[PDB]
């Protein structure tokens, strides 16, 4: 199954205010898959992600989030790279 | 009413030699314990992650869980090399128990191999599942038969201790489980509907428990087109939640979205759209 990209901030975005940057990775299987948060289509070394899980269908899931800084010049994204996808998808983050 | 503990366990084997393990430990959909593979122990994510048990029992189920860690990567491999080309496959576990609202324990032992159903255990014995044919049939074979009380010991597991630890965790992290954390809400555009459309989205995030109520509102009248997304996760358990509505142009001024959650103790929050209307 394909994986399922949603991203989302914690807070409100606001320019020079810190918050959090979220992306929901799911139902996708089997559960070999590379999920990056971009900044500026550069992967951020400093991220945290939940242990992988699944649901009773047995489609995978994870969460990904690392702390964030809203910009009017930076871009933010979640790439997902998995077998079922023949490039790598990515999900830009905006508002 | 219904509360539920699973150890989950996925294994990757990639060829005969080479494999990855991974574990953990759900109290529902809060994460309570991860597994360090290879220091081979029990990662206690919160204080109160003991439960109530001594580490006496915890350091005995450590030790289960190496033992049988042992066995089923060691059997699975030996077997699966004469059917290579099989490789890569992934198996998943998933074990646990569910109490019900009289106080019933009802323990479960579900495995998947390669995304689709193996087998499961039903009462004392194990069951192959009915679409996998052949291979679940094997496995349930191999494991009525050949492997002793590992059949006993899963049953005490699921259906005696198992209830035993899920109860001892709730109540050990009764201020955690019990605990109330307010939402704040925010208002944006989300991906134009249309020429002469707009979507409004109302973002909700920070609450907990789950149930939540969220609708896009004109005055009192509930706009019948809001979507309600699925409830997604932040980071240190607490929920998020978009509710969108697709207007026209011109008839989105005086909508508003109105959140409600127990945390708020009847103060709804509201917000009015302004979108472009404000020069
Ligand atoms: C703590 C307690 C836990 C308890 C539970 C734990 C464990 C539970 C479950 C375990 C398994 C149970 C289920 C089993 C079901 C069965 O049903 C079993 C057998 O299936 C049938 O078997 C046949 C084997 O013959 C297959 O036929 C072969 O298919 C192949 C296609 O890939 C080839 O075409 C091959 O043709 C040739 C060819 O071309 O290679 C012709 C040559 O003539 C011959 N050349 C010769 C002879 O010289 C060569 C030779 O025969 C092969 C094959 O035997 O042997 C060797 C060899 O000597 O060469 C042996 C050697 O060791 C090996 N080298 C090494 C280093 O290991 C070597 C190597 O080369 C390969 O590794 C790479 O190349 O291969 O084979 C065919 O034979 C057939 O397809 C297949 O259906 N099905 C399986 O799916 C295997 C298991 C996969 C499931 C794994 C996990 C699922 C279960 C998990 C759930 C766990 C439970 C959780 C609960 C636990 C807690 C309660
Ligand atoms: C990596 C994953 C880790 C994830 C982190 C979880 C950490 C957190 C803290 C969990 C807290 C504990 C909770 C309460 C877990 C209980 C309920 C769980 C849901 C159900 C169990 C499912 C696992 C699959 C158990 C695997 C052992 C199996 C059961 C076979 C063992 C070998 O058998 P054997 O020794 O041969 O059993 C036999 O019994 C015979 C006597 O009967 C003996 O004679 C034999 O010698 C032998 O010992
Ligand atoms: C088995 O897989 C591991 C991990 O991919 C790899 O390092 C190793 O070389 C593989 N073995 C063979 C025989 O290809
Ligand atoms: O999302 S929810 O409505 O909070 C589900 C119930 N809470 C469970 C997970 C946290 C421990 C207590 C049981
Ligand atoms: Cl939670």
């Amino acid at each position: 199954r394909t994986p399922k990209i949603q991203v989302y901030s914690r807070h409100p975005a606001e320019n020079g205010k810190s918050n959090f940057l979220n992306c929901y990775v799911s139902g996708f299987h089997p559960s070999d898959i590379e999920v990056d948060l971009l900044k500026n289509g550069e992967r951020i070394e400093k991220v945290e992600h939940s242990d992988l899980s699944f649901s009773k269908d047995w489609s995978f899931y994870l969460l990904y989030y690392t702390e964030f800084t809203p910009t009017e010049k930076d871009e933010y994204a979640c790439r997902v790279n998995h077998v079922t996808l023949s490039q790598p998808k990515i999900v830009k983050w905006d508002r | 009413e219904h509360v539920s503990f699973h150890v989950i366990q996925i294994f990757s084997f990639v060829n005969q030699s080479w494999a990855r393990g991974q574990g953990s430990g759900w109290l529902d959909e809060l994460q309570t314990h991860g597994w360090d593979s290879e220091s081979g122990t029990i990662i206690f994510l919160h204080q109160w992650s003991k439960g109530q048990f001594s580490n006496e029992e915890l350091s005995d189920l450590e030790l289960l869980f190496r033992f049988y860690l042992f066995g089923l990567t060691r059997e699975i491999q030996d077997h699966a090399s004469q059917d290579y080309s099989k490789y890569p496959f992934e198996v998943q576990v998933k074990a646990g128990c569910e109490l019900h609202s009289g106080g019933s324990p009802e323990g479960f032992f579900q495995v998947a191999f390669n995304g689709l159903d193996l087998l499961s255990f039903q009462q004392t014995t194990w069951v192959p599942s009915p679409g996998c044919g052949s291979l679940a049939q094997s496995v349930c074979h191999l494991l009525n038969h050949q492997y002793e009380g590992v059949t006993e010991t899963v049953y005490n597991l699921i259906r005696s201790t198992c209830p035993r630890f899920l109860l001892g965790l709730l109540d050990a992290g009764k201020m955690y489980v019990h605990r109330q954390v307010r939402p704040e809400a925010w208002l944006s555009s989300g991906p134009s509907p249309g020429p002469g459309r707009l979507q409004l989205v109302c973002h909700v995030s920070g609450f907990y428990p789950k149930p939540v109520w969220v609708m896009w509102m004109r005055g009192e009248q509930e706009q019948q087109g809001t979507q309600l997304g699925d409830i997604l996760p932040n980071a240190n358990g607490t929920w998020y939640l978009r509710a969108t509505l697709d207007v026209a142009d011109g008839e989105a001024a005086g909508l508003s979205c109105r959140v409600k959650h127990s945390s708020l103790e009847g103060q709804d929050i509201i917000l009015y759209w302004r979108g472009s209307l404000v020069p």
